[PDB]
RNA sequence: GAGAGACGGCUACUAAGUCUAAGGAUUGCAGCAGGGGCGAAACUUGACCUAUGGAUUUUAUCUGAGGCAGUUAUGGGAAGUAAUAUAUUGUUUCAUAUUGUAAAAGUAUAUGAGGUGAUUAAUUGGAGGGCAAAUCAAGUGCCAGCAGCCGCGGUAAUACUUG
RNA sequence: ACCAGGUUGAUUCUGCCUGACGUAGACGCUAUUCCCUAAGAUUAACCCAUGCAUGUUUUUGAUAUGGAAAAAUGGACUGCUCA
């Protein structure tokens, strides 16, 4: 008297929205370059990391 | 593994510290390095002579002050991290190993051919040097080098020029 | 191993022969002679490495069969002849 | 664009093999490494022996330096050059496959006689 | 037993006390060759027989989906846990599976009782990729 | 036979066989390739005496010892996927000479064209604490599921599913 | 030459579990170069189709201008595996 009929109920039920294409992300030392100049303008080194990076 | 296939450097002990990633990222953006891995290679040999500098201060052998310690001071002086000292005098040999403990990682990281171009007037930025070396436009006195992490010795410092027959010049 | 050995290895070669421990695998096991195992060297290494008269195996036979080589006042044409200490 | 210069380093004389040895130095300033046809012509002016008696080999370019190294062997006449050199080093200046030589040798050690006997037993049948 | 010439009495005494180490005791008796469930290897193969579910312990409440298989190397029967949502719909009977362990030194972790193995491959198709939707099941 | 209790030498028994005109005859891949079984688990039924060696003088005889190439995320190195301010210049994916090779590759030196970094040119794992990073949005409501340990899920979930 | 989370309404200890880090094998997803280095050991020292790995030498000279046999010399080294 154990039910197995409800296998996979939630994932097939939620509707699918499509992906949105993005620009080609830079890779290499230029990827480390875009991350370093972006941190230096907001003073991330001076306040010793006490801020929120992912802001949305 | 075998001698040709062992690894040189491991991961750090603590993977996530906010007090370590901030200090190291100041070094990557300043000197222009692409990987966190290639930073780890230049610091281990910085650790290895400091492992040897402590032993020569505590040696009780009468000849170890003459031979291996004088064979320590030269190898840095040829690459030119140390400036120069008189090896005949005994008391300055004691000063040479005492000056060794006051170095940093930047004393090794500054004598690289990528940074040594930009500190001269040839390059505008340090990222101007990495894009210039790999195309083959920069030459030492006879040789055309394509490795930006090539260590530059002391005597070969002033003889860095452009390649005379490249398109970076007129020809 | 029911008998004698006839193949020698380059890693256990004597260092006084000044050989390279590079690409080769085997080395020449010289003949029995008057000298001991330590004070002897093969002849084919002398005409190649120390003296410089030949380049490959073919030019070794040319000088040896032309009968100019004179060890202790005797002509010899075998490349495995051991040159010992003190001989002229 | 073709450039070649010759500099002679370590000239030595060999009496038993009847030859001379030297190490060459090539300056190719704005050019590739030279072909061996033109360099054999250049030694015929300095060394007055015929161009056929001269052999050169092992032209290696040092990387990114525009300068290559090679070796020179010269003889007087033509016949001793065919005698003292190797075969393929001569044939570059101017056999049977392996898998067939193994088959005929194994059939040869089978027989106890000539081909006269090998047919003679087939005559009886 | 502290003395200068007492090395024979020191080694004999310290070997006795070392036998009460619970990790070292299993190394002497060799229980990993005697009482191993799966053998001595990272994975195994099997043939599915049932598709049944179990109920987890208190205070949580759910139904955990498992499968009873039979191994090839030894021939025993064992149960394994299907590790992702909606993945049992691929599985049919009279089929082959590959089994991987949990990583807690031979014990059961989570609130799943008495089960120490989980399925990784079905018909040489990766179940982690098939949940993502990269491949299709034949 | 100088040296074998030898197995690419011989004799017998035991376990497995194969050919036949039925009287008899015959085989040992823990040698190199290759197939079968076993398993979670491991490559070309390829060319050659160039270099190092052995066979009683080894410059032309033999050498699956030993070199030279093909298949594979077994690991370690030198490097790429941009730089200066839309634009300028110019690294790889293309070809060709010479050097080289036992004969063929490949590397190095030089030379050709075409014009693109949303491109031929970046992925894997994670976002409550340990432990760097969202109380962002939409669905489901102790179900479906996640979690090495502590622990979330009862119609406002930063702890499941998608974006 | 370095420690963190977990027993209680809250505190201090003993004690264990877990996280962080190495070395050999297998596996999932994704891959542009070049040089170096490796590949049926773990279970089965289990069975093998086919092709190939040990012959040289005027010492004499086959009714035979250069090869039949006989003599001589080495096949006991080298290579493979770990019962
Ligand atoms: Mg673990
Ligand atoms: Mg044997
Ligand atoms: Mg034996
Ligand atoms: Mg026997
Ligand atoms: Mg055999
Ligand atoms: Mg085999
Ligand atoms: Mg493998
Ligand atoms: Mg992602
Ligand atoms: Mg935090
Ligand atoms: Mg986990
Ligand atoms: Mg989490
Ligand atoms: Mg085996
Ligand atoms: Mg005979
Ligand atoms: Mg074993
Ligand atoms: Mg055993």
């Amino acid at each position: 008297q154990i039910n197995i009929k409800k296998a996979g109920k939630v994932k097939n039920q939620t509707p699918k929205v499509a992906k949105q294409e993005k620009q080609r992300a830079k890779t290499g030392r230029c990827a480390n370059r875009r991350k370093y100049e972006a941190r230096l303008e907001m003073g991330y080194f001076e306040c010793n990391g006490k801020m929120k990076l992912n802001l949305k | 593994a075998n001698q040709f296939s062992k690894r040189l450097v491991h991961k750090p002990r603590n993977p996530f510290e906010k007090d370590r990633l901030i200090k190291e990222m100041q070094i990557v953006g300043k000197f222009g390095l692409k990987n966190k891995h290639e930073l780890r290679l230049v610091e281990k040999n910085f650790s290895n002579d400091k492992k040897e500098a402590r032993l020569l201060l505590t040696s009780n052998k009468v000849e170890d002050i003459s031979i291996n310690s004088r064979n320590l001071l030269d190898k840095l002086c040829t690459a030119g991290i140390l400036n120069g000292i008189d090896l005949t005098s005994k008391e300055e040999i004691l000063n040479g190993l005492n000056s060794i403990l006051d170095l940093t990682i930047d004393s090794y990281l500054e004598r690289t051919l990528q940074y040594k171009v930009y500190s001269s007037g040839l390059a505008k930025s340090v990222h101007h040097s990495r894009w210039l070396i790999t195309k083959g436009q920069i030459s030492i006195q006879g040789v055309v080098i394509k490795r930006p992490n090539y260590v530059v010795k002391a005597e070969e410092e002033a003889f860095i020029e452009l390649t005379p027959y490249s398109w970076s010049n007129n020809t | 191993t029911g008998g004698p050995r006839k193949h020698l290895n380059r890693k256990v070669a004597p260092t006084s022969w000044k050989l390279d421990k590079s690409i080769g695998t085997y080395a020449i096991r010289p003949h029995s002679g008057p000298h001991k195992k330590d004070l002897c060297i093969p002849l084919a290494y002398v005409l190649e490495k120390f003296l410089e008269y030949a380049n490959n195996r073919k030019e070794i036979q040319i000088i040896l069969k032309s009968k100019n080589i004179k060890i202790n006042g005797k002509i010899i044409e075998k490349r495995k002849y051991p040159v010992g200490f003190g001989d002229v | 664009a073709a450039n070649c210069e010759l500099e002679i380093l370590l000239q030595k004389s060999n009496s038993l093999l009847s030859r001379k040895e030297l190490s060459l130095k090539i300056h190719h300033e704005e050019s590739p490494v030279p072909q061996k046809k033109v360099i054999t012509d250049k030694l015929s002016k300095l060394f007055q022996t015929k161009n056929d008696n001269i052999v050169v080999y092992d032209i290696t370019n040092t990387p990114g330096t525009h300068t290559s190294i090679g070796r020179v062997n010269i003889y007087s006449n033509q016949d001793d050059m065919k005698r003292v050199e190797k075969s393929y080093m001569v044939a570059r200046k101017t056999r049977k496959p392996r898998r067939t030589r193994k088959d005929e040798r194994k059939k040869a050690y089978k027989r106890f006689g000539t081909v006269k006997r090998a047919m003679k037993k087939a005559e009886r049948k | 037993m502290n003395g200068l010439f007492a090395a024979n009495d020191l080694i004999k005494s310290r070997k006795v006390k070392r036998r009460s180490d619970p990790y070292y005791r299993k190394k002497i008796l060799g229980t990993k060759y005697k009482h191993s469930k799966i053998g001595n290897g990272p994975q195994a193969k099997g043939i599915v027989l049932e598709k049944t579910g179990v109920e987890a312990k208190q205070p949580n409440s759910a139904v955990r989906k498992i499968v009873k298989i039979q191994l090839i190397k030894t021939g025993k029967k064992i149960s394994a846990f299907v590790p992702h949502d909606g993945s049992l719909n691929y599985i049919e009977l009279n089929d082959e599976v590959v089994v991987e362990g949990f990583g807690k030194k031979g014990h059961s972790c989570g609130d799943i009782p008495g089960i120490s193995y989980k399925v990784v491959k079905v018909q040489n198709v990766s179940l982690l990729a098939l949940f993502k939707g990269k491949k299709e099941k034949p």
